[PDB]
């Protein structure tokens, strides 16, 4: 399974796969890993998955509450309140989320938050299990401020690569674009990124 | 001996204290009118800045709780941000159990029974504040429910609150019983904030300024206030009138 | 896993005299072949005319050589500046040893 | 916080509990509420009280469900009957039917809403319930039965009965008009009758609230497909239909 | 145990076994399996089969407390989102992976939950021990925008896949088929395959066969006072 | 402050006399009669309802017999309201005795202990007494049949016959001038029925006020079999002893 | 070893036409050691009967725990509890005690009065409601007890017909099963007249 | 009718008041005076602080303690209650703090503060707040500026004062945003702030007083709640001098 | 009326009339008197027994090694503040090596007399104490009232007869604090100092207590022979 993030100069785009395997049964094969924890922020989902389910919907309680008493949270914000839950049941509670979002102040940011539960900011990030064979061509090709069409095929052709030597990513390639323009949402169907 | 100091009965099966709590609903002065519309809510309340220092901005009685739902609050206003925070976590805490927005039907409800809880203990002081709560609903329609300090709730087409409200009321009620329909028709929102200040400066008797206004409408899915910059702009459109 | 207890080594010799005492330790302080330190005590006055070793595993030694100290203050304290004995000192070490019983304290002390 | 642990119901000096006294006396200010027990069935009407005319009252209910066998109204507070209704049903649901697998019999949820009653004059801190409710409902063994609980926290069975500020006149009206043998359309048309030397304000079925737990209905069951059950007992009229049988008077 | 959910144009239509098992051997030839949340919120289960009974009565109770204190119906995501929550506490102690299906106001709907807090979405899932071969049938035949008479089908050779291939499932088909403002039409016991034949003989026997050491008669009645 | 509004229920006067008890036993004087005879043979128990109307049910009225035990009853004579609390609670006490020593509690033991609970809240909490007095009538191996009447204080004492409730005085009286211990369950209710009409707050003694229940050892197999009329076997019963 | 095997125990219970019958053992045993032919594994509250097989001390436990259940039902609504009804209030006992439950297996046999239909339910350990108007068996020769029971077995028997199979059912997995046996009592139940009958049959 | 309505707080009086609330008021009159302008830069704060006998130690005792590293609170009143308040807030953003990683709005504890002071009205069991604090500081959202009655009533401002000196302290604050209408930086703020506790000194003219100036402004400190102190200070003690000669 | 009886309710003057009644409990205690400088602080403690058989009452109490506090209002309810005082001036040093601050241990103590002042059946601590210690910001001498308010003082004295002690140290206030380095005096200028409080009450071997906290001297106090030199 792969999950990713990159930061451009718009905002943010993030990508993910859809294939969940359990054992060598896929359970499901059009998971949408992509979450909405606010309406500007949303989070990329792996490790396990009734615990990183469970987490999310109490950030979800906190933010939405956030919002109606003390004005709308930040990237920053976000991710902070889903480390204090990953660290305070780290033994038991065993979460990688990526916290990407679209701030009007501070536009794109991104938080890769590992098992343990520390926060760290990164210009792109990749969590995974996947995401173990595409490190080497994610720094190599990546650059930080990157136009918006080249943000876009960056983060197929990683999953392509990813799909490639992964056998726990695959399907649908899901895309959901964070900006100042709104929420787009791109879907990539598997002959459109095999053809190449 | 005691009775009127607590929250037992009376001998002629009243609650005094409890009758108290509608006569302290007016303290504040502020006068607030509250219309249906088509696929629109509007309540339009009076603000007022006693001196120089203070600022307009912070100075509200329109208060966000849920996305979509808001509260228009009479009286006073250490008891308003009481019954609003409490209102506000309840709303949070349904969309974490049952995983939807909350129906302003059940938080009208869920309000009414807390309300009741303090004047169902001793020493518990029950909430001295009549909340209006204007929504549009995704299966209820347009909906007003009005709480008051009993535990008490009913919805309505229309309502008006504070000490002045019985002029209020029954300008209210001519246009709906002239009409014979439920709800004010109109598709286009503008106007029936604009309805609704004309019928207020006829029942109050006073002309108004941007600062005088402060004006909050529940459209789908969402709940704003207008900035008083936008509220020059529907003062206009009375001249239109 | 976890593992609580360790071991800083050192050694510690209390000779009880016929009418002085002295109490020695080497400051030695070690973790497996590496030496943390060249000096570091392991012999700590207490005042009131009682010296304390706690030699073994430092963490432990550090903390029930601390606890005594208070006791020491606090004897102080409540009877009144009356003098504190080594004959009730050792009573009052039994039940800050024993108080751990099940998550036991590491350290042989000698005063 | 609390600091009140000693109560506030009272005996006084020549006998009788001086606060469940004062609670009877709230619910015979509220409005007027029968409830008329057939061979076939239970009907119970109310009046409906507005604050205004521009408060509905098709978005309030004087007339519940408990269960879908068993309904209630009342005569007396409204805010008491909110919070009465609601304790009910939890209390229905939980202290009977999880372990039992259906729903409770009418007495026996009776007797369980009566124990509320209770810890309201009984425990520090609270005073007594404002509300006198019918519990009107069908069970198995009893056939159709009709209750009435009070604030005392006693209940009495009924062959039909009236409470609120028209129960004097209701029940002299009810004597001459029940008979041993009522047909459920009859018993409806009792009910309606009696309301109607209650009522000084409008009368339009917007106005006046009547419910039925007559017999049995498959459509509002849900589903079909399982012939073991067999749906609501319970089932209130909107107000046309109330409407149609007012000028059928 | 197979048990599909399958969504379609209309509605969903959700088909099981009648198979209860215990260990290797059939307890019951036929029982039910889908069992009721709410009128309009079906679900059935495969997993544990006592914590299959418990669960769906347990949050069937707490729903129909909470449909009739909204006074309006019960969402699909009502119910989904208090099994979800409340599995999670005994970190998946208790053994179940229903398939939740059900149609409301607000569409048609067709989730499952694992027995922890996992919950997945198609328009087609399946749990169970047939799981596997359900599954294949279904992404042959299938095609999206389905009509009832469609769904149905498809439906009940999804499960008869499940009685062929599988041991763990077996004898009649039940079928209950929602559509969105019609009444939930529970068809228990719609296709039955494997109908037993006539056996061999009776194996009846005359009166005074087997041998008697004493009798009596016990008594089940009150105490009674001439 | 929260000190001002405390009644303070638990507090000897400077007489020596505790307030809410003497207000208890005042108060269930309002409440209807309660009667209960003790034969060599059973126990009858035979009350007067506290209200009764032309339109009120009164065939599943149940305010004055309710049963603990299989083999223990209770007549009632204070507010049904707070009788119910405690039937439910000895109820329970009974049940628990026969679940542990798979034996049925002897009616000393249940009956001292419906007094503890009572005598508990005026001793201790700031809590009001309950308002009830019970006569039980019960029977054990033990010693056959026993009869005793509890009060909101907390005490109990041992009768051959005895009345609670509502001319208290009159009924006990009348119950000492006819009293044999010949009587058998005959002559049990006949006495029963003559006292009530005596009694009586109404224009004569009629089904449709009274409750009425025995246990007898005149039942089947040697046993006590508990027997709560129906008012149609009142009726019938009260035309037998004449008084109808 | 296994929680529920080490006293053995069987209850088997079968429907006719218009009556049922259930039907146990009466061997205590401690492992290996006989230590009675006389312990009842079935008992009566009313006139629904509760069979209840596996660990010997929950079987008495729970029966003592039914008694004060079904006591409280009968005072509050004034009838003896229904067949039906009760098979509920068995489910839900197993369940509280989810974890470290009561290693039993019991059988509820009746025949409602409400409406005069044969009905009989199941339980495992936790507690699953097995519907069936066939029978059900349950124990440690419940193995044998569900292949030979469904052999004889005609759908539908009169009164005495059904004494001559529930009997030969229980005897033949009995003397096939080592910790079963020794001892039985088979019990027919009609409308309103129960027979307890205890059998002759084979004591090594 | 009836005797009362003053002996417990959880009581309303029938007119629509409180009591005790009511009289609680009159208890932050005894108190002494202390200002707030609050300033495009920040906000800047001042308070009187009497000076009884030579027997006390100057500059060395305060009534302007630190809340968070970027909020004065400066309170007037009972002083052990007023510092109970401070106490509490600063409990409160801590958690914020901990809970949510930013430093705590003021808006948002203008909201918590005034939620607990609220509180406090609402049962008999614990007293009324007989103070009344005035707090304010600079975060992300601007500076802001918020006076807390114990009525548990707040409000938006940008100048505000309370204590024996409010009417002249109100009146003198009216002037002083109607002498610049496009405002003041808080350089020149610190300068007002020592003439205007000057003018409330004589109401207290049988007392004499040590005057504590602090500031929070963005530019001036980097948003950071300090003192001020040294020559800043001495030049708005002369300044303030002249004025009320 | 009952605003007299309840520590829970306001007063239509504006007070708390607990607290006041409270604030009498200092004025019938003893006399004390305390006087610090830059270098060293002093408390001269008046303690008085109550007959010729009877002892005198300990008005000094040692906090700690380099804190003390000595009492004038009531002796039960100062046992309960003593301990207080001790409990987190061994945290203090416990947890943050720091001998515990005199000016931040003020603040400690107000915030415990308050919290029973604004609770029912609580009361505000009838005891007045003086308070005295030596850390990295000299010596310092705190009034504490049973207010809870706490200030700060180059010397002030609390008791009975408590204003004409304040008078002698009004005058003689910068006379000792340009004393250092010279306990002798500063011990001295406060046997003057209590002297003003007497009423043939005298000062001998028995009726004299001294406590000093120096830069170069720990927590000591001096009773019977060793205030017999300065006497």
């Amino acid at each position: 399974t792969s999950i990713m993030a990159v930061t451009f100069k718009d905002g943010v785009i993030l990508g993910a796969d859809s294939r969940t395997t359990t054992g060598a049964y896929i359970a499901n094969r059009v998971t949408d890993k992509l979450t909405r924890v606010h309406d500007k922020i949303w989070c990329c989902r792996s490790g396990s998955a009734a615990d990183t389910q469970a987490i999310a919907d109490i950030v979800q309680y906190h933010l939405e509450l956030y919002t109606s008493q003390y004005g709308t949270p930040s990237t920053e914000t976000a991710a902070s309140v889903f480390k204090e839950l990953c660290y305070e049941n780290k033994d038991n509670l065993t979460a990688g989320i990526i916290v990407a979002g679209y701030d009007d102040k501070n536009k794109g940011e991104v938080y890769t938050i590992p098992l343990g539960g520390s926060v760290h900011k990164l210009p792109y990030a990749i969590a995974g299990s996947g995401s173990t064979f595409i490190y080497g061509y994610c720094d190599k090709n990546f650059r930080e401020n990157m136009s918006k069409e080249e943000t876009v095929d960056f983060i197929k052709h990683s999953l392509s690569q990813a799909i490639k030597w992964d056998g726990s990513s695959g399907g649908v390639i899901r895309m959901v674009v964070l900006t100042a323009a709104g929420v787009e949402r791109l879907i990539f169907y598997p002959d459109e990124y095999e053809q190449l | 001996g005691y009775d009127r100091h607590i929250t037992i009965f009376s001998p002629e099966g009243r609650l005094y204290q409890v009758e108290y709590a509608f006569k302290a609903t007016n303290q504040t002065n502020i006068n607030s009118l509250a219309v249906r519309g088509k696929d629109c809510t509007v309540v339009i309340s009076q603000k007022k800045v006693p001196d120089k220092l203070l600022d307009p901005t912070t100075v509200s009685y329109i208060f966000c709780i849920s996305r979509t739902i808001g509260m228009v609050v009479n009286g006073p206003i250490p008891d308003a941000r009481n019954a609003a925070l409490r209102a506000k976590a309840e709303a949070a805490e349904f969309r974490y159990k049952y995983g939807y927005d909350m129906p302003c039907d059940v938080l009208a409800k869920r309000m009414a029974n807390l309300s009741q809880i303090y004047t169902q203990r001793a020493y518990m002081r029950p909430l001295g504040v009549i909340l209006t709560f204007v929504s549009v609903d995704e299966e209820l329609g347009p909906s007003i429910y009005k709480t008051d300090p009993a535990g008490y709730y009913v919805g309505y087409k229309a309502t008006a609150t504070g000490p002045k409200q019985q002029e209020i009321t029954t300008n209210l009620e001519n246009h709906f019983k002239k009409s014979k329909i439920d709800h004010i028709n109109e598709e286009s929102w503008e106007k029936v904030v604009e309805f609704a200040i004309t019928h207020m400066i006829d029942a109050l008797g006073t002309e108004f300024s941007k600062n005088d206004l402060e004006v909050g409408v529940a459209t789908k899915d969402k709940f704003f206030t207008l900035s008083a910059e936008n509220i020059e702009e529907r003062l206009v459109a009375i001249a239109e009138q | 896993q976890f593992n609580p207890y360790g071991d800083n080594g050192g050694t510690i010799l209390g000779i009880a005299g016929e009418d002085f005492a002295v109490l020695a330790g080497d400051t030695r302080n070690i973790t497996d072949y590496s030496i943390n330190s060249r000096y570091e005590p392991k012999v700590f006055d207490c005042g009131d005319n009682i010296v304390m070793s706690a030699n073994g595993f430092a963490a432990d030694g550090d903390a029930l050589v601390k606890r005594f100290k208070n006791s020491v203050k606090w004897y102080h304290f409540d009877h009144n500046d009356k003098k504190l004995s080594i004959n009730s000192a050792a009573r009052n070490i039994q039940h800050l040893l024993y108080g751990k019983r099940f998550f036991p304290y590491y350290v042989h002390t000698i005063i | 916080t609390d600091r009140y642990s000693f109560s506030l119901t009272t005996f006084s000096p020549s006998g009788k509990l001086g606060q469940i006294d004062y609670a009877l006396t709230a619910v015979k200010q509220g409005v007027t509420s029968l409830g008329i027990k057939a061979t076939n069935g239970v009907v119970i009407a109310t009046e409906k009280k507005s604050s205004s005319p521009l408060a509905m009252s098709e978005t309030l209910s004087k007339v519940s469900l408990l269960t879908p066998d068993i309904g209630a109204v009342y005569s007396g507070m409204g805010p008491d009957y909110r919070v009465l209704v609601d304790k009910s049903r939890k209390v229905a649901h939980t202290s009977y039917k999880r372990i039992y697998g259906e729903y409770p019999p009418t007495k026996l949820l009776v007797s369980e809403v009566a124990k509320i009653m209770q810890e309201a004059t009984q425990s520090g801190g609270v005073r007594p319930f404002g509300v006198s409710l019918l519990i009107a409902g069908h069970d198995e063994f009893n056939g159709f039965s009709l209750y009435q609980v009070d604030p005392s926290g006693s209940y009495f069975p009924w062959k039909a009965t009236a409470i609120g500020k028209g129960s004097v006149a209701a029940k002299t009206f009810l004597e001459k008009r029940w008979n041993d043998e009522l047909e459920l359309e009859d018993a409806i048309h009792i009910a309606l009758l009696t309301l109607k030397e209650s009522v000084e304000g409008e009368f339009n079925g917007d106005t006046i609230e009547l419910a039925i737990i007559g017999d049995e209905n498959p459509d509002l069951l849900g589903y079909t497909g399982i012939p073991t059950d067999k749906g609501p007992r319970f089932r209130k009229l909107t107000s046309q239909e109330i409407n149609d049988r007012l000028e059928a008077l | 145990t197979t048990i599909v959910g399958v969504k379609f144009n209309n509605g969903v239509v959700i088909a099981a076994d009648t198979r209860s098992t215990q260990g290797p051997i059939v307890a019951d030839k036929n029982c039910a399996k889908l069992h009721r949340i709410s009128p309009k919120i079906w679900c059935a289960g495969a997993g544990t089969a006592a914590d299959t009974e418990a669960v769906t009565q347990l949050i069937g109770s707490n729903i129909e407390l909470h449909s009739l204190y909204t006074s309006r119906e019960p969402r699909v995501v009502s119910a989904l989102q208090m099994l979800k929550q409340h599995l999670f506490k005994y970190q998946g102690h208790i053994g179940a992976y229903l398939i939740v299906a059900g149609v409301d106001p607000t569409g048609s709907h067709l989730f499952s939950i694992h027995a922890h807090g996992s919950t997945d979405v198609g328009y087609y899932l399946s749990l169970g021990s047939g799981s596997l071969a359900a599954m294949a049938v279904l992404e042959s035949h299938w095609k999206q925008d389905l009509t009832k008479e469609e769904a149905i089908k498809l439906a009940s050779d999804a499960i008869q896949a499940g009685i062929w291939n599988d041991l763990g499932s077996g004898s009649n088909v039940d079928v209950c088929v929602m559509e969105i403002g019609k009444d939930a039409e529970y068809l228990r016991n719609y296709l039955t395959p494997n109908v037993r034949e006539e056996k061999q003989k009776s194996y009846k026997f005359p009166r005074g066969t087997t041998a008697v050491l004493k009798e009596s008669i016990v008594n089940i009645c009150d105490i009674q006072e001439e | 402050g929260s000190r001002r509004y405390d009644s303070r229920t638990t507090i000897f006067s400077p007489e020596g006399r505790l307030y809410q008890v003497e207000y208890a036993l005042e108060s269930i004087s309002h409440a209807g009669t309660a009667i209960g005879i003790m034969a060599s043979d059973g126990i009858v128990l035979a009350a007067e309802r506290k209200v009764t109307s032309t339109l009120l049910e009164q065939d599943t009225s149940t305010e004055k017999l309710y049963k603990l035990n299989d083999k223990i009853a209770v007549a009632v004579a204070g507010l049904t309201a707070d009788a119910e609390i405690l039937i439910n609670t000895a109820r329970i006490h009974a049940q628990n005795y026969l679940k542990t020593y798979n034996e049925d509690i002897p009616v000393e033991i249940l009956v001292r202990r419906l007094s503890d609970i009572k005598q508990g809240y005026t001793q201790h909490g700031g809590l009001r007494p309950f308002g009830v007095s019970f006569i039980y009538a019960g029977y054990d191996d033990r010693y056959g049949y026993q009869l005793y009447t509890s009060n909101p204080s907390g005490n109990y004492t041992g009768w051959k016959a005895i009345s609670v409730g509502a001319n208290t005085s009159a009924a006990q009286t009348l119950l000492q001038m006819d009293y044999k211990d010949d009587m058998k369950v005959d002559d049990a209710i006949e006495l029963a029925l003559k006292t009530l009409s005596k009694t009586t707050d109404s224009s004569a003694l009629t089904y449709d006020r009274l409750e009425f229940a025995t246990i007898r050892k005149g039942a089947n197999d040697g046993e006590v079999y508990q027997k709560i009329f129906k008012p149609q076997e009142i009726k019938d019963i009260l035309v037998k002893t004449g008084i109808t | 070893s296994d929680p529920s095997s080490i006293n053995g125990g069987i209850v088997v219970a079968m429907t006719g036409k218009d009556c049922v019958a259930i039907a146990c053992d009466l061997r205590l045993g401690s492992q290996s050691l006989g230590v009675s032919n006389k312990f009842e594994k079935i008992f009566h509250y009313g006139h629904v009967f509760l069979g209840i097989t596996g660990l010997a001390t929950d079987v008495t436990t729970l029966n003592e725990m039914f008694r004060y259940k079904t006591n409280l039902y009968k005072l509050k609504e004034e009838r003896a509890i229904e067949p039906e009804t009760f098979t509920q209030l068995v489910s839900s006992s197993l369940y509280e005690r989810r974890f470290g439950p009561y290693f039993v297996g019991p059988v509820v046999a009746g025949i409602n009065s409400k409406s005069g239909k044969p009905f009989i339910a199941g339980f495992d350990l936790i507690g699953c409601i097995d519907e069936a108007k066939d029978f059900i068996v349950s124990g440690t020769a419940s193995d044998q007890l569900f292949g030979m029971c469904e052999s004889l077995y005609e759908p539908n028997l009169e009164p005495e017909d059904l004494f001559e199979t529930i009997s030969q059912a229980l005897l033949n997995a009995a003397d096939r099963d080592a910790l079963s046996g020794w001892g039985a009592v088979v019990y027919i139940i009609k409308k309103d007249e129960v027979v307890k009958r205890y059998l002759k049959m084979r004591q090594d | 009718i009836g005797t009362g309505y003053d002996l417990s707080n959880s009581v309303f009086s029938p007119d629509g008041r409180n009591f005790q609330v009511e009289y609680a008021v009159k208890a932050v009159e005894n108190g002494t005076t202390s200002i707030g302008i609050k300033c495009n830069d920040g906000v800047v704060f001042a308070v009187e602080k009497l000076i009884t006998s030579k027997l006390l130690v100057p500059q060395k005792n305060v009534k302007i303690q630190v809340v968070d590293r970027h909020i004065g609170c400066v309170y007037s009143g009972l002083i052990p209650d007023g510092r109970h308040l401070v106490n509490r807030g600063r409990e409160e953003a801590a958690s914020f703090k901990k809970l949510y990683k930013t430093p705590i709005p003021i808006p948002a504890f203008a909201d918590r503060l005034g939620q607990y002071v609220q509180a406090h009205t609402l049962y008999n069991s614990v007293r009324p707040f007989g103070v009344s604090t005035i707090f304010g500081g600079v975060d992300k959202n601007g500076a802001h500026l918020y006076m807390l009655e114990p009525s548990g009533s707040y409000w938006g401002y940008k100048g505000a004062a309370t204590g024996k000196g409010r009417q002249s302290a109100k009146a003198e604050l009216e002037k002083l945003v109607d002498h610049h209408p496009e405002g003041l930086s808080a350089r020149e703020a610190v300068k007002q702030a020592a003439k205007i506790i000057y003018l409330a000194h004589e109401d207290n003219k049988e007392k004499d007083f040590e005057l504590e100036i602090s500031w929070c402004s963005l530019s001036e400190t980097n948003g950071l709640h300090k003192f001020v102190k040294g020559d800043l200070l001495q030049e708005a003690i002369d300044f303030a001098q002249k004025e009320i000669n | 009326n009952n605003y007299d009886g309840d520590t829970v309710t306001f007063s239509p003057t504006g007070r708390l009339f607990q607290v006041e009644y409270a604030l009498e409990a200092i004025k019938q205690g003893s006399v004390t008197v305390g006087l610090r400088s830059n270098t060293h602080a002093v408390l001269v403690a008046l303690k008085r027994n109550a007959d010729e058989l009877s002892s005198y009452q300990k008005k000094i109490i040692k906090c700690d090694e380099h804190m003390g506090l000595s009492l004038a209002g009531l002796a039960p309810d100062a046992r309960v503040l003593s301990n207080y005082l001790r409990q987190q001036c061994n945290y203090s040093s416990l947890v943050f090596n720091r001998k515990l601050a005199v000016e931040r241990a003020g603040h400690l103590l107000c915030d415990k007399a308050q919290k029973n002042t604004q609770s029912y059946g609580g009361r505000p601590y009838g005891v007045g104490l003086l308070i005295i210690g030596y850390d990295k910001s000299g010596a310092h001498l705190l009034e504490f009232q049973p207010s809870g308010n706490v200030t700060e003082l180059y010397g002030t004295a609390i008791g009975a007869r408590s204003q004409g002690a304040k008078t002698y140290l009004e005058r003689t206030l910068d006379t000792f604090i340009k004393i250092d380095g010279n306990p002798d005096e500063l011990i001295k200028a406060g046997v003057e100092a209590i002297s003003q409080s007497l009423r043939d009450e005298s000062l001998t071997v028995d009726n004299l207590s001294i406590a000093i906290v120096g830069k170069d001297t720990p927590f000591t106090i001096y009773d019977g022979e060793a205030v017999a030199k300065y006497i």
